[PDB]
């Protein structure tokens, strides 16, 4: 039976559960890197060795946050759990596919952790440029093992794209129009048409880089008639819709806890919302390269990037102003999950921001490849996806496990990660204004007061992540079982109960339509 | 007992076996390219078909033999074939633009041409040419295969089908020769790369695709298939589609505007 | 041929309790063995080579 | 287009047959025709080491790490030419 | 160079870095505005115990927060791109300078008439000499007329590299096969530093950039003693 | 929310117990390397 | 050579398959397939919601294109009202 | 005609910030018109102009690579 | 069927919250500690 249920699942619930466990798991490895960068910096000279070893952590780093933790634990595990439930549908569209792209990230994790561990390890950066990423300067296998990794872990969630927007298209009520599905139904089926449609770029982009290596092609190589800058083209072109879906499924998360724990049945102005996630996921398709500002581009190019890129600032604005709007007038419940949403509303804003002024062509030439590029994307990722994660998780915890958290723990908890958080990357912006570059184990003498106080607070995240831990811990060994939960007229998801059974939906929902 | 008409898989292995499957062939790879040795790859290679044989084998027992393929389950298989092959698209469209950057741009290795100095294009009037009509000849086989189904005829249905597949393995064999006769190879510069990278992952669609319609064929002829529910040959017929349609860009792009 | 898809239906929805890809019979159970050996010996044996390639071997 | 044929009323079966054998499978009859005619092997050219050309930045997975997958002695000169 | 706890951008050397520092102070003053407006709405919202929990009608407010961020984005998008174009312009250089990375040091050609060449290596931190900075010192400067517009065209015999020189708001990537200009005017002697900035390998935080600003004469007999 | 008491109580000392496992499976192992890098580059 | 020799659903359909098929064919819906068309809501004439136990969600969409969907319980016995437009469902078990 | 040359000046063929056609180009000519002037007995000084600007221009290693290929019969430009 | 409630919708037992407490400090520890040790394997060859 444990086999059956737990290796041969087709259930949404358990397999959501084995996601959010999974990038738990990587959500460790993924700090622990951080805080060796950060160990490596945290004085001036050199700790760990020269760069190669210090940026094969730094690109690990990388892949574990996105790859192995925040996508499996938002689409996969939040996905999972909770798309079928806010719809009525009795699981998945395709429950057995659906366990597949689950079991391939262990496999993909595993590859990512033998490129470390064979020859040198993949010093490249997460966006594996060539000639650097190709067979001279990373000559033998890890280079190739990071490429299989992205395969498999693309496969996964290509085919996880499939499953939800078939789901949401077709197993909603008769009645349900995709006008009255809730927003983090909306946030996961856009965030799965971007996959879908670039993750097979760069699965064309690296597999090129594979035969680069290991098949004499020269797809990047100008002694064939090759060109490395038409690899960062296929990667970027990639890698922005790639934040957008690393943003969008919190933004579906939030909708959803703003407009709970301000006491609304509704989030304010929802078909504006639906429109801005669909205009941000259409946007996010062209304007690859504000990611490639330095690299040689003509004065036109550049100024259509620099407009493109800048105008997604209108609907993420309309997002921000309708979840102020949901606030506004709202019967507040001062929840930790409450205080994840209102610290996302505010620093997301602050790192939308900063990546409007990197928007600019011009002074994004002082500042690409420095740290202020580094503050900016943690600030939407360390204090924007991650807040949306830790306000979900502590907002549908009792929902999974039936047992509740200690809240006043979970205040803690909050408290110490924003400091963390905010000391760790606040001083960043005067390091990357100042010169600093990215992708460096030392710096010139000056820099050292920042790159001090960046360090001490990440330690102080460590210690918010090892808190976060023992409170889990703590929830599940005194087992407070949920008895009421309030709203549920408007979160069909926890009207099935705490935990729901096996089956919902069984019986599907009456929605009538007059 | 369920009052909706959605299908509840049994608990299953093949998921953990395909995923298996993908590491033994990806870590294979990786030990054939670095360590000398075919040994994980081809247990991959075997793995992964016993997991396709076996998964897609069910998916036949639980539709045809258990009638869990309601109308709403075959919409979702159909959206789900559907985006499976818009995913396919842009995985070429990223090999097209590839071959368009290049060759737009020949840079000074080349000689600063397209084709480059050294390079003989094969004649896109001989055996290109031949394998366009061979594949435009195939949609129309599939079709009239479709419209026999569906009017209940099955010789008609097995006689078209046959052909399409006939005209599948021909497209191959062709194709097959010309990788053989070509006097570029994959290290001849980009105009290799380009070449052999796209039209070599376009051969594996066909191989895919044909394999798909020898598998109807063999379901049809054991009567699997109704003239109203036949999905699977639905499905097999729009990836065929796909893959003429991947032809034609490819003969009008690399093989006669790329020459 | 003749259409015995009937006798298929009667065999796969017999109410045996057993999943669908054993309900076949004793060459499923077979097939299964046979590819979770190949797949679980496989995976170890990538472990094994995983660990020789993560030293060097002059 | 209208192409230049022009047959409905009710598609069906019969109109793809029709199309499959007076239409798709001539036409393929013609093209196999015309490829014979013109088949029969051209003057391999002069050899040039060129170094766009014949690239090797690591040896090939198979054979001496020398010959291409497809290998044709008649055609495919090595990097140092044509073989013997 | 950066200074011991220096907060925004490098004073500037040349008049375009003059134009940034302009440009990032208007936009800076808007990100400022927005992020403390949006600080100041939360705690707004979040400090009273009035309620209104019924439907809000959204349609006349949405015009509001659609137009007036339309109207900052263009106040933002007018002086970007006149420094872009201005960037752009035509502005006949005096002089040509070739810079090619390597794994891992500059290398520098000045062939407008002679050739010359040289190499350009961090000096190791055991070997500066008394108050020489750290990481940033090279053996080999790149001498350079001031108050002149100088060509420097940018390339790479290995991996990618990145040539900066922040004080003069320059950053071109240095990649294989490709010859990428830039221009360069100081408007003062003097010493300007920048690092590579793109990842190369082992030694990227160690392949510094290190110019040096002098007259025209003395420019010239330096670069005839070089040969 | 509303919930039931506890049905297994950690008091107190049993939560310094858990938390200070916690911690320790997190510090002691990472300690330990980094305490012998020395070790570790001068090999 | 139009000849035969093809089932038809009718012959083979199977399964639950079948039974939707057999279903539609008597214009019955057991398996919830369409929505159903609402009542005038009243106390005298409720939406009639079929079951097969003592207990089905409703969600009611209180006025056409509403985004909002509002979910409750209704169990056997006396009619119930939405909690926000206060039209009334009574179950129906089977 | 008259020189006084300081570095190679704007050229509307290639005005953006890839000059690598610009070094090519001027490669190719200079190389050109020195076949063509070597041949009908001229002088080469008429190709002076090209041969100075791909000097301020082409990396060293460029021009030297291509000088060798030239040499081995394996330049890949039409000179 | 599966066991279903709380506690019992989790591949991992709660039964006894000590037993809790080393499976959960062997999980996130190992994720936590990988790192480290790939680093002194990294070192401890070249
Ligand atoms: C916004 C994230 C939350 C805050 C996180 C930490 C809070 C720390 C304060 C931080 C509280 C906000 C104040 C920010 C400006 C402080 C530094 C400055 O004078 O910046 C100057 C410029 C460059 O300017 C110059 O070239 C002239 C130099 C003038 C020198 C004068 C001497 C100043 C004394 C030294 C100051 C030490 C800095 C402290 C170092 C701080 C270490 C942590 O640098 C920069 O652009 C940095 C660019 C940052 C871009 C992100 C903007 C986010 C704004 C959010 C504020 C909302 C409401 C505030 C209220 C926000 C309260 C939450
Ligand atoms: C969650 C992930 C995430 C998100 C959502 C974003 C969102 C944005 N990013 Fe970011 N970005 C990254 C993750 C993300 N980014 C990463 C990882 C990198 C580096 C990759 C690498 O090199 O490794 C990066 C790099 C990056 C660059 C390249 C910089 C360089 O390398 O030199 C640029 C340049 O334009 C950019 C811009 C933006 C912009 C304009 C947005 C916009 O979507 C933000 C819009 C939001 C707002 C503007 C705030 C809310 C709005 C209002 C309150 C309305 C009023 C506001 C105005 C009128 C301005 N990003
Ligand atoms: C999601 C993405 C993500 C996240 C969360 C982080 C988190 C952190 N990052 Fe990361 N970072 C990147 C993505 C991310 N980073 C990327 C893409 C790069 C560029 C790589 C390259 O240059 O190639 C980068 C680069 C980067 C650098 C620059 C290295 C360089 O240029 O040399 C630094 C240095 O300080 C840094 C530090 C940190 C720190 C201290 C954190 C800390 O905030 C981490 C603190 C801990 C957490 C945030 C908790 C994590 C765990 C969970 C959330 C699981 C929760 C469990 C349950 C819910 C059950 N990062
Ligand atoms: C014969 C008719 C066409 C049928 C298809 C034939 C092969 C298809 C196989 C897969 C194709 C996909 C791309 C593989 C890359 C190269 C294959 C290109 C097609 C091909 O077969 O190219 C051959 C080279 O094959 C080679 O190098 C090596 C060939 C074998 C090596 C395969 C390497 C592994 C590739 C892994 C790709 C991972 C993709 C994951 C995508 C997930 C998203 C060309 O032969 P040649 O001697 O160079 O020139 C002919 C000279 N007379
Ligand atoms: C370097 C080399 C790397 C190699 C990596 C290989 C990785 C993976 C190993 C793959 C093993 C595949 C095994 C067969 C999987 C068949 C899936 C399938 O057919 O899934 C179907 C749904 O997907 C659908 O239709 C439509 C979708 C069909 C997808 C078929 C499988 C595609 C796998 C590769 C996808 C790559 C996409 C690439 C684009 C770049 C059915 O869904 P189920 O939930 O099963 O059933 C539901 C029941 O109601 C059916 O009666
Ligand atoms: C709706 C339309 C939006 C704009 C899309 C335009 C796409 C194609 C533009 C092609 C322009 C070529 C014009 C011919 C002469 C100049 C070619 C050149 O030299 O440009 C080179 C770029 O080449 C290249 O292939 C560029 C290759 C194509 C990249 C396009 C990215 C889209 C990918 C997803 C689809 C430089
Ligand atoms: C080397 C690796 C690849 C090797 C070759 C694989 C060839 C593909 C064979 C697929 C066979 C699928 C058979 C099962 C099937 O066709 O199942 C049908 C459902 O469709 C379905 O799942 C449709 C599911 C099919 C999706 C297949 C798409 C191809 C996937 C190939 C992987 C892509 C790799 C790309 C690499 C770049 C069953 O429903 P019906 O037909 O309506 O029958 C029911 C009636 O009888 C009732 O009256
Ligand atoms: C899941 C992650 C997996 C990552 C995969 C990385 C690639 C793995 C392939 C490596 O396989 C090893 O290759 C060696 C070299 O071919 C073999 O030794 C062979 O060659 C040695 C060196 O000559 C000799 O000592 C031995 O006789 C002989 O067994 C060895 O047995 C084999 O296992
Ligand atoms: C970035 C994540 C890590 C953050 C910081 C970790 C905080 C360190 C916690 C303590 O770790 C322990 O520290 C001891 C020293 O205090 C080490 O003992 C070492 O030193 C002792 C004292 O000299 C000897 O008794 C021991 O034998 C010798 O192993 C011990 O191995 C190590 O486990
Ligand atoms: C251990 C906690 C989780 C581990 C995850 C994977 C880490 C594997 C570490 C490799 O171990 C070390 O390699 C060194 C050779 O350079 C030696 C040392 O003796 C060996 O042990
Ligand atoms: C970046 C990409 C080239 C990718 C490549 O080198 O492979 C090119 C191809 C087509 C280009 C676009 C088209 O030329 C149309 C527009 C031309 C304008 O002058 C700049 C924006 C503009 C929208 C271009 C931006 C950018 O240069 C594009 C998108
Ligand atoms: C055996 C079967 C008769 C129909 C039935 O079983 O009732 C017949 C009808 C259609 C026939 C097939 C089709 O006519 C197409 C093919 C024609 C080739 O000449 C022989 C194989 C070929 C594939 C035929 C084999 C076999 O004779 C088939 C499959
Ligand atoms: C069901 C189970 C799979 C367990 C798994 O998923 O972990 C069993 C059933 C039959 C087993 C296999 C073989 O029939 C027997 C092999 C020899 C031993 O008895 C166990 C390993 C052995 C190689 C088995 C691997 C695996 O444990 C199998 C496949
Ligand atoms: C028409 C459509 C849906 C309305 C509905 O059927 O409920 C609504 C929803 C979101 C609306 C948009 C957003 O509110 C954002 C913009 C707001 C401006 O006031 C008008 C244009 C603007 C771009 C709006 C146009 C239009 O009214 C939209 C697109
Ligand atoms: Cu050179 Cu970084
Ligand atoms: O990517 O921003
Ligand atoms: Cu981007
Ligand atoms: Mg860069
Ligand atoms: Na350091
Ligand atoms: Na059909
Ligand atoms: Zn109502």
């Amino acid at each position: 039976m444990f086999i059956n249920r737990w290796l041969f699942s087709t259930n949404h619930k358990d397999i959501g559960t084995l996601y959010l466990l999974f990038g738990a798991w990587a959500g460790m490895v993924g700090t622990a890197l951080s805080l060796l960068i950060r160990a490596e910096l945290g004085q001036p000279g050199t700790l760990l060795g020269d760069d190669q070893i210090y940026n094969v952590v730094v690109t690990a780093h990388a892949f574990v946050m996105i790859f192995f933790m925040v996508m499996p634990i938002m689409i996969g595990g939040f996905g999972n759990w909770l798309v079928p439930l806010m719809i009525g549908a009795p699981d998945m569209a395709f429950p057995r596919m659906n366990n597949m792209s689950f079991w391939l990230l262990p496999p993909s994790f595993l590859l990512l952790l033998a490129s470390s561990m064979v020859e040198a390890g993949a010093g490249t950066g997460w966006t594996v440029y060539p000639p650097l990423a190709g067979n001279l300067a990373h000559a033998g296998a890890s280079v190739d093992l990071t490429i299989f990794s992205l395969h498999l872990a693309g496969v996964s969630s290509i085919l996880g794209a499939i499953n939800f927007i078939t789901t949401i298209i077709n197993m909603k009520p008769p009645a349900m129009s995709q006008y009255q599905t809730p927003l983090f139904v909306w946030s996961v089926m856009i965030t799965a048409v971007l996959l879908l449609l670039s993750l097979p770029v760069l699965a064309a982009g690296i597999t090129m880089l594979l035969t680069d290596r290991n098949l004499n092609t020269t797809f990047f190589d100008p002694a064939g008639g090759g060109d490395p800058i038409l690899y960062q083209h296929l990667f970027w072109f990639f890698g922005h819709p790639e934040v957008y879906i690393l943003i969008l499924p919190g933004f579906g998360m939030i909708s959803h806890i703003v407009t709970y724990y301000s006491g609304k049945k509704e989030p304010f102005g929802y078909m504006g919302m639906v429109w801005a996630m669909m205009s941000i996921g259409f946007l996010g398709f062209i304007v690859w390269a504000h990611h490639m500002f330095t690299v040689g581009m003509d004065v036109d190019t550049r100024a259509y990037f620099t407009s493109a890129t800048m105008i997604i600032a209108i609907p993420t604005g309309v997002k921000v102003f309708s979840w102020l709007a949901t606030l506004h007038g709202g019967n507040i419940k001062w929840s930790p999950a409450m205080m994840w949403a209102l610290g996302f509303i505010f620093l997301f804003t602050v790192g939308g921001l900063t990546g409007i002024v990197l928007a600019n062509s011009s002074l994004d030439i002082v500042l690409h490849d420095t740290y202020y590029v580094v503050a900016h994307f943690h600030y939407v990722l360390s204090m924007g996806a991650v807040f949306a994660i830790m306000g979900g998780f502590v907002h549908w915890f009792p929902l999974f496990s039936g047992y509740t958290l200690n809240d006043t723990w979970a205040k803690i908890h909050f408290a110490i990660m924003f400091v963390g958080v905010n000391m760790t990357f606040f001083p960043q912006h005067f390091l990357g204004l100042s010169g600093m570059p990215r992708r460096y184990s030392d710096y010139p003498d000056a820099y050292t007061m920042w790159n001090t106080i960046s360090s001490m607070g990440s330690f102080i995240s460590l210690t918010a992540v090892m808190l976060m831990v023992f409170i889990i811990w703590e929830a599940f060994a005194s087992k407070r079982e949920v008895l009421t939960v309030d709203l549920t007229t408007t979160n069909l998801e926890w009207l099935n109960g705490c935990p729901p059974p096996y089956h919902t939906f069984e019986e599907p929902t009456y929605v009538n339509l007059k | 007992h369920q009052t909706h008409a959605y299908h509840m898989v049994n608990p299953s292995p093949w998921p953990l076996t395909g995923a298996l499957s993908a590491l033994l062939m990806t870590s294979g790879l990786t030990m054939w390219f670095h360590f000398n040795s075919m040994t994980l790859l081809m247990i991959g290679l075997t793995t992964n078909m016993l997991t396709m044989y076996q998964w897609w084998r069910d998916v036949i027992r639980e539709s045809t033999f258990q009638g869990h393929h309601t109308p709403a389950v075959q919409k979702g298989l159909r959206y789900g074939m559907i985006l499976f092959i818009i995913s396919e698209v842009l995985f070429f469209t990223g090999f097209f633009w590839a071959f368009y950057h290049s060759s737009l741009a020949p840079t000074p290795e080349l000689g600063g041409c397209w084709p480059p100095t050294g390079i003989h294009p094969l004649n896109p009037l001989e055996v290109p040419l031949l394998n366009t009509s061979v594949l435009l000849a195939s949609g129309v086989s599939i079709t009239w295969a479709h419209h026999s189904l569906m009017e209940g005829d099955r010789k008609h249905m097995l006689q078209a089908l046959f052909i399409t597949i006939t005209l599948g393995v021909y497209f191959t064999l062709l194709q097959a020769s010309e990788y053989y006769e070509a006097p570029f190879t994959i290290s001849d510069g980009v105009y290799g790369s380009t070449f052999f990278v796209a039209t070599g992952f376009h051969g594996l669609h066909v191989i895919i695709g044909s394999t798909f319609l020898i598998v109807c064929f063999f379901r049809q002829l054991k009567f699997h298939f109704t003239s109203n529910h036949h999905f699977g040959f639905e499905a097999a017929a729009w990836y065929w589609h796909f893959v003429d349609v991947v032809w034609l860009f490819l003969y009008v792009s690399i093989y006669w505007w790329g020459s | 041929f003749e259409n015995r898809v009937a006798e298929k239906q009667k065999l796969f929805q017999e109410d045996n309790g057993l999943p669908v890809h054993l309900k076949g019979g004793a060459t499923d159970n077979i097939l299964y063995r046979v590819t979770m050996t190949l797949c679980l010996g496989g995976t170890l044996y990538s472990l094994y080579c995983l660990g020789w390639a993560s030293f060097p071997h002059k | 287009a209208s192409a230049a044929k022009g047959d409905h009323g009710g598609t069906g079966a019969r109109t793809w047959r029709f199309l499959t054998f007076g239409l798709a499978l001539p036409s393929v009859a013609l093209c196999t025709l015309n490829s014979w005619l013109h088949s029969g092997h051209r003057e391999r050219p002069a050899f040039i080491p060129y170094h766009h050309l014949r690239i090797r930045t690591k040896p090939f997975s198979w054979g001496d790490g020398n010959h291409t997958f497809f290998h044709n002695p008649r055609v495919n000169p090595l990097p140092t030419g044509y073989e013997k | 160079m950066a200074y011991p706890m220096q907060l925004g951008f490098q004073d500037a050397t040349s008049p375009i870095m003059e134009e940034l520092l302009h440009f990032h102070d208007h936009t800076l003053m808007i990100v400022f505005l927005i992020s403390s407006l949006v600080l100041y709405i939360i705690s707004l919202m979040l400090t009273t115990k009035l309620t209104h929990t019924s439907t809000m009608d959204a349609q006349e407010v949405e015009t509001i927060w659609t137009i007036l961020p339309a109207i900052i984005l263009i106040l933002i998008a007018l002086p970007s791109l006149r420094i872009l174009y201005m960037m752009d312009e035509i502005n006949n250089p005096s002089l040509t300078v070739k810079t090619m990375g390597h794994q891992w040091y500059w290398s520098y050609e000045y062939t407008d008439y002679e050739d010359l060449s040289f190499d350009s290596y961090m000096i190791p931190t055991s070997e500066l000499k008394p108050g020489e900075l750290r990481l940033l010192e090279v053996d080999n400067r790149v001498v350079l007329p001031m108050e002149m517009t100088i060509r420097m065209l940018v390339s790479s015999e290995d991996v990618l590299h990145s040539w900066a020189v922040p004080s003069l708001g320059l950053k071109t990537d240095a990649i294989p096969g490709r010859l990428n200009q830039t221009t360069l005017m100081s408007s003062r002697p003097g010493l300007y530093y920048g690092q590579c900035s793109e990842i190369c390998g082992s030694n990227h935080s160690f392949m510094p950039i290190v110019l040096e600003l002098v007259p025209l004469k003395y420019f010239e007999k330096w670069s005839a003693s070089m040969l | 929310i509303t919930a039931k008491p506890a049905k297994t109580p950690t008091s107190p000392k049993e939560q310094a117990i858990g938390l200070s496992v916690t911690f320790l499976s997190f510090l002691l192992p990472a300690g330990w390397v980094l305490y012998h890098l020395d070790n570790y580059k001068k090999s | 050579a139009s000849g035969g020799g093809v089932p038809t659903d009718e012959e083979q359909a199977t399964g639950l398959e079948r039974e939707v098929m057999l279903a539609a064919r008597k214009g019955q819906d057991p398996y919830n397939i369409l929505a159903p068309k609402a009542t005038s809501g009243t106390k005298e004439d409720p939406n009639l919601v079929p079951s097969i136990t003592n207990k089905r969600i409703v969600g009611c969409i209180c006025e056409e294109d509403n985004s909002t969907v509002i979910w409750f319980w209704l169990h056997k016995g006396e009619a119930q009202r939405c909690p926000s437009c206060g039209t009334h469902y009574k179950l129906v078990p089977h | 005609k008259i020189k006084n040359y300081q570095t190679a000046p704007f050229d509307s063929r290639f005005p953006n910030q890839n000059q690598t056609r610009n070094c090519w180009q001027n490669y190719l000519d200079f190389h050109r018109c020195e076949k063509a002037m070597t041949a009908k007995g001229g002088d080469v000084s008429v190709c002076e102009w090209y041969r100075r600007v791909y000097k301020s221009l082409c990396p060293i290693s460029w021009v030297s690579t291509w000088d060798d290929r030239r040499a081995e019969g394996t330049f890949p430009g039409k000179i | 069927h599966y066991e279903e409630g709380p506690g019992k919708n989790i591949p991992f037992s709660v039964e006894n919250k000590w037993r809790l407490l080393a499976m959960m400090t062997l999980f996130f520890g190992s994720g936590f500690a990988a790192p480290f040790f790939i680093v002194r394997h990294q070192l401890l060859k070249k």
